[PDB]
């Protein structure tokens, strides 16, 4: 017979981790509750006011596709 | 981060327009 985080780079995940961190703190404007903001954001990550969020989903689905593919690819 | 903050200027017209109705 680590091609996972290969595929990202490093960088897709801070871009993701800053942007989920600007959309959770637009969220937040619209303690625990926070890190369930964080929970709802790395929870579209990995696909399981409003319109930002299915905005958002969207994105992430179409970025998790990418990925997908991508990985798939690259492997 | 554009359409996030193009995002929040449209849920900031909107919730005005709704605030005005």
């Amino acid at each position: 017979n680590s091609a996972f985080l290969e595929p990202f780079s490093a960088d897709v995940w801070v871009m993701m981790f800053v942007m989920l961190l600007i959309v959770s703190a637009v969220a937040v404007f619209v303690s625990f509750t926070i890190g369930k903001a964080i929970w709802l954001l790395w929870g579209l990550v990995f696909n399981n006011s409003k319109i930002m969020v299915s905005v958002w989903a969207f994105f992430a689905v179409i970025f998790l596709a990418s990925y997908t593919a991508n990985l798939a690819a690259f492997m | 981060a554009g359409g996030i903050v193009a995002g929040i200027f449209l849920i900031f017209i909107e919730i005005a327009y709704k605030s005005r109705a």
